[PDB]
RNA sequence: AAAUUAUAUUAUAUUAUA
RNA sequence: AAUCAAAAUUUAUUAUUUAUAUUAAAUAUGUAUGUGUAGAUAAAAUA
């Protein structure tokens, strides 16, 4: 039997790396901003 | 799915941008 | 020459090219 | 003319699949997010 | 503009290059990656 | 929901408080 | 293109740190989880 969903999400928030998550999310926001800027012209 | 969480916080003006 | 046309062919979801259709 | 309509349909489907991410990106860019 | 372009058996090559550049703009819009992975 | 990219090993840390 | 001694650079004093080892009481109740810093590198499937 697998784990329930909420303890799995809280454990993924508890034990994962913070710096890699921060860098990937910030570069994802940057890529979305470049897409929006390319759409605006 | 972290970017879909803030969609409930966008003002109704720019919610339909594309 | 009956007709010239510009068709958009799709080779991939990232690759769309344009060819010249001719009748 | 229908092939260009299929291309526009594919572009519209790709844009409406990720409408929330582009909307939150434009909301951060336009400084309009309720904390 | 010209009535020669109104016939379907004659093509304007500059219009072909303009719309092909438009398809390349759609291609460069298709290059992006929008999956969240979070 | 598969292929495994995954290094992995063990130990330590703070004005106890001077 | 118009200069000159920071730690070019050496030495010392109540005093500023981080480290160096010193360094202890305490069961009346309730209790205390990090990032990193390191050495050579010879296990692996909740997405």
């Amino acid at each position: 039997r697998e784990l329930p969903r909420d303890v799995k999400q809280e454990l993924q928030s508890f034990v994962a790396d913070a710096a890699t998550t921060l860098e990937s999310r910030v570069k994802y926001l940057k890529e979305l901003d470049t897409m929006n800027q390319r759409m605006k012209d | 799915r972290w970017a879909a969480k803030f969609y409930g916080q966008v003002t109704f003006g720019p919610r339909n941008y594309p | 020459i009956v007709a010239y046309d510009m068709r958009v062919v799709k080779f991939s979801p990232k690759d769309h090219r344009q060819w010249i259709y001719c009748v | 003319k229908r092939s260009q309509a299929k291309l526009r349909f594919r572009i519209r489907q790709r844009l409406l699949k990720f409408q929330r991410q582009l909307a939150v990106a434009n909301a951060i860019a336009s400084r309009s997010v309720l904390y | 503009l010209t009535p020669l372009e109104k016939q379907e058996w004659y093509i304007d090559e500059k219009l072909v290059k303009s719309e092909a550049a438009k398809v390349d703009l759609m291609n460069e819009l298709s290059r992006f990656e929008l999956k969240d992975f979070d």
